[PDB]
């Protein structure tokens, strides 16, 4: 709903498109005005040079018309080629986003826009395309004491995915991009090395799923 | 607008420390353009220089907001013109502000102008961003508890109007 | 300096942002001519004896001043032409 | 460039003739402004992707990694990391000569000191906050617990770093040191930048020297070409100057357009790296430079940017029978 309010009053967000349409009609205009310029010849009307003078003179003048206009094309043309490539690279980027963002999920960061990317919805626009990027942005944070490792018996325990945290007493392992604390058991943690090497390992007890299951 | 021994030119004649060889006449520069000259009637080494030149630039809020404008003379010293001297040139009609806000109308070399305060066009050193200092300690981690899902429009050209 | 922006923009509503409009060229206050006779045109042009074309006389002339005025004020001369020379700037010219 | 002046110096005579070519004079400014505008858009896209300016904490404990090399130097008047000074010395009259004829060098919107604040921010958040500052509010995380992730990114289980940390510290630091001499002892590393700056100053020289060419006219001084010539004949002469010079601009302008379109492509490559490589961790093989990529450190350089890619290259092999 916010998108439609933005567009309702936003002329600028389409500036990229509106500029492209402009710049063409601009050079198109200027291309036309160049038909009114003398270019040094006695007039910018083709015939009015003729009927004024006997043609063996007009052959001279019409040069300065042709030499002028022919140039003004090659200016305009060479523009378009350059401008075409500018769109060309933009079109390649659109194909890349259309391919990767919409048809996939882009692991690339900030290629589909700020935040982790979920999906995109393309929308046509005159001489262009408009993606609606649906991105996952985290919000509320809480300062946590953390440790890279946890001793148990002298073995070291590291999280499979996520990190050991605590709110100051009970050590919890949680996934990284969302706060979802879970008690620390072997299914959370794998064993490597021992307690000497790690810098920052703390003293704790990693609960065991299996041990209670025995006791009967 | 000077003529020295048939050499003509228009510039700002100043004293200069560059030292000719005696027989020489014109100093020059990488562009072959006349640079230094020697006053014939009394030998002295005069520099030369361009006039103020630069472009005029009209800094304005939208004509929808105000009809007031602040003129920027680019790359000049403020003589030959409420005046303020900038890095980018001689600015006129915008009150300097020691405060620093987001860059709004980009001018040059960090100077960015905005309309708000009665009101007058101002000019100030653009603050790049708001400032933050992350509170960091080797055991300190901050894990987000909640999220948003934002939809950010992104817009790209694809094709342009075909012509022949 | 504001109205020129409307002409450059070609729109009675000039939207926000900076516009280059014109240029100013500081004009110079005055001229410095810093130089560090008469040229014998009464001896050349009123001369009594010109040679022919097989042995034409040549006179290198320098270090004097040009009386280019009465050249045009003479007006008894049949064919008087100049290539790359301007009569108004002839006095100004420093050969 | 000032088209009317560059073509016709201080002469209304020539200036009036230029009007007969119409919009050439104006459309050149419209062309160059398009360049000049997006240049500060390039520098905008690349460097400032970050909402806030972060700054490093007062005290540096990263677990042994020494960033005093790459972090802003608190004792310089313009605060720029020790490395960046090596760069600004390598890269480099043309100061007013061009500015004689209407060839102007406009100041880049962002001063170098500002560029060094961005590349401080991006580098301040990268160190403290991991990669999360590109996705939202920066999240302080222990740097040594950052590098446990960036190994999981490349498939090396984090138990390698928690055990090898001290070693990895030295390899990092000793790697940073050689970056100094790599720059310090050889001036060809910056050629890419150096080539850009030269080619710009190149064409300007060429563009200036075109003022001194006859182009078929009797002289290259517009005064002698127009004032000395009859107000009737000198017209045709000044054409050959104008036609020559006016063409000679379109040559220069077209070059800039083409050349800018290259930079415009290179800028996106940076903005792509800056976003993916610096702000995130790249899975694209050899996009961030040879090896598995861990993190990247942006560093500013004149009209350019320099990345320090910290990459993970395996070393010693042991033949194993596998199944
Ligand atoms: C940190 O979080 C743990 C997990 O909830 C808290 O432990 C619980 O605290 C509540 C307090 O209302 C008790 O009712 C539960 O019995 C506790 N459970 C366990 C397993 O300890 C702990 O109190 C929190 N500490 C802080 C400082 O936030
Ligand atoms: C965790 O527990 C271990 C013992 O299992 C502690 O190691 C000893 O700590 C005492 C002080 O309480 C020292 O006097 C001993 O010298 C330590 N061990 C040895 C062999 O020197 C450890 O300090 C505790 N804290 C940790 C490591 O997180
Ligand atoms: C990071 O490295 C810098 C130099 O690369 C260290 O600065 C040096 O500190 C020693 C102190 O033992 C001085 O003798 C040197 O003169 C310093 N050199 C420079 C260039 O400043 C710095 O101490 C290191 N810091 C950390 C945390 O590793
Ligand atoms: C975490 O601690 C810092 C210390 O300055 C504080 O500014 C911040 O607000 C704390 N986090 C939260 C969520 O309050
Ligand atoms: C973390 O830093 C503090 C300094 O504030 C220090 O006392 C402590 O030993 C450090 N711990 C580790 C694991 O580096
Ligand atoms: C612009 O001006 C028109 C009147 O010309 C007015 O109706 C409109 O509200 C204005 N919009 C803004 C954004 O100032
Ligand atoms: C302007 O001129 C003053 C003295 O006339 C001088 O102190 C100052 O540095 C000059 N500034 C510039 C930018 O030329
Ligand atoms: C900014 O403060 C200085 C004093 O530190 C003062 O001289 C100057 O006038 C102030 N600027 C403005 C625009 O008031
Ligand atoms: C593995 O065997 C091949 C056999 O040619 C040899 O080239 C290679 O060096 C061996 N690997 C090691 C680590 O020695």
């Amino acid at each position: 709903g916010k998108i439609q309010d933005s567009l309702s009053s936003t002329a600028s967000a389409l500036g990229k498109l509106q500029d492209v349409v402009n710049q063409n009609a601009q050079a198109l205009n200027t291309l036309v005005k160049q038909l009114s310029s003398n270019f040094g010849a006695i007039s910018s009307v083709l015939n009015d040079i003729l009927s004024r003078l006997d043609k063996v003179e007009a052959e001279v003048q019409i040069d300065r018309l042709i030499t002028g206009r022919l140039q003004s094309l090659q200016t305009y043309v060479t523009q378009q080629l350059i401008r075409a490539a500018e769109i060309r690279a933009s079109a390649n980027l659109a194909a890349t986003k259309m391919s990767e963002c919409v048809l996939g999920q882009s692991k690339r960061v900030d290629f589909c826009g700020k935040g982790y990317h979920l999906m995109s919805f393309p929308q046509s626009a005159p001489h262009g395309v408009v993606f609606l990027h649906v991105t996952y942005v985290p919000a509320q944070e809480k300062n946590f004491t953390t440790a890279p490792a946890i001793c148990h018996d002298g073995k070291a325990h590291f999280p499979r995915e996520g990190v050991f945290v605590s709110n100051g007493t009970h050590w919890f392992v949680t996934q990284r991009n969302f706060y979802e604390p879970q008690i620390i058991t072997t299914d959370n943690t794998f064993v490597s090395g021992n307690c000497d090497v790690v810098i920052g390992i703390v003293n704790n007890t990693v609960y065991d799923p299996l041990q209670p299951e025995l006791d009967s | 607008n000077f003529n020295f021994n048939g050499l003509t030119g228009t510039g700002v004649l100043t004293e200069s420390n560059k030292k000719f060889l005696p027989f020489q006449q014109f100093g020059r520069d990488i562009a072959d353009t006349t640079d230094a000259v020697r006053d014939p009637q009394t030998l002295e080494i005069l520099d030369i220089t361009p006039c103020s030149f630069g472009g005029v630039s009209v800094i304005t809020p939208g004509t929808n907001t105000s009809n007031q404008v602040a003129v920027l003379y680019q790359d000049v010293n403020c003589t030959e013109v409420n005046v303020f001297q900038t890095r980018a040139g001689c600015l006129i009609g915008a009150e300097h502000v020691n405060n620093s806000y987001e860059c709004d109308i980009p001018i040059g070399a960090g100077i960015c102008a905005s309309y708000q305060t009665s009101q007058s066009i101002i000019a100030y050193t653009m603050s790049l961003g708001a400032e933050n200092s992350v509170a960091y300690s080797n055991n300190s981690i901050a894990i987000p508890t909640n999220f948003t899902i934002s939809v950010t429009t992104e817009i790209l050209p694809v094709s342009m109007t075909k012509t022949s | 300096p504001l109205s020129e922006t409307k002409c450059t923009l070609k729109s009675f509503t000039v939207e926000k942002g900076i516009y280059q409009t014109s240029n100013f060229r500081v004009q110079p206050t005055e001229s410095i001519v810093r130089f560090p006779n008469l040229c014998p045109f009464g001896e050349v042009f009123n001369a009594t004896r010109f040679a022919s074309v097989y042995a034409w006389n040549r006179k290198r002339i320098s270090n004097c001043v040009a009386d280019y005025s009465v050249l045009y004020n003479s007006a008894s001369f049949s064919t008087f032409k100049c290539y790359g020379v301007s009569p108004t700037k002839l006095n100004d010219l420093c050969f | 460039v000032d088209c009317t002046m560059y073509i016709c110096g201080d002469s209304t005579e020539c200036s009036n003739l230029l009007l007969q070519y119409g919009s050439f004079c104006t459309q050149l400014n419209r062309a160059l402004t398009g360049i000049a505008v997006e240049q500060d858009k390039n520098t905008q896209e690349v460097f400032a992707q970050v909402k806030q300016i972060y700054k490093t904490p007062p005290i540096k404990d990263f677990g042994g990694f020494n960033f005093s090399q790459i972090l802003p130097d608190p004792s310089k008047p313009s605060k720029r990391s020790f490395i960046e000074d090596l760069l600004f010395n390598k890269v480099t009259d043309l100061i007013c000569a061009q500015k004689f004829n209407g060839l102007t060098v406009l100041p880049p919107l962002l001063t170098d000191e500002m560029i060094a604040q961005y590349t401080s921010a991006l580098l301040a958040g990268t160190i403290t906050s991991g990669w999360t500052f590109g996705a939202g509010a920066a999240l302080q995380i222990p740097f040594a617990m950052q590098m446990a992730y960036r190994f999981n990114g490349i498939g090396v289980t984090q138990n390698v770093l928690y055990e090898n940390q001290k070693l990895i510290a030295n390899q990092f630091n000793s790697a940073i040191g050689k970056i100094q001499d790599s720059l310090s002892s050889t001036a060809s590393a910056l050629g890419k930048l150096q080539d850009v700056v030269n080619q710009n100053a190149q064409a300007l020289n060429t563009l200036v020297k075109q003022l001194s060419s006859n182009f078929g006219a009797i002289s290259s001084v517009l005064n002698d070409i127009l004032s000395r010539l009859d107000k009737v004949e000198a017209e045709v002469q000044i054409d050959r100057l104008i036609t020559g010079r006016l063409q000679s601009l379109q040559t220069y302008v077209t070059q800039q357009l083409i050349r800018a379109a290259e930079i415009r492509a290179s800028a996106n490559l940076a903005a792509t790296k800056m976003s993916e490589c610096v702000l995130g961790q790249s899975k694209r093989v050899d996009f961030c430079g040879k090896g598995y990529h861990l993190m990247s450190f942006p560093q500013s350089a004149p009209h350019g940017v320099v990345f320090l890619h910290v990459t993970y290259v395996p070393a010693q092999e042991k033949n194993f029978t596998t199944a």
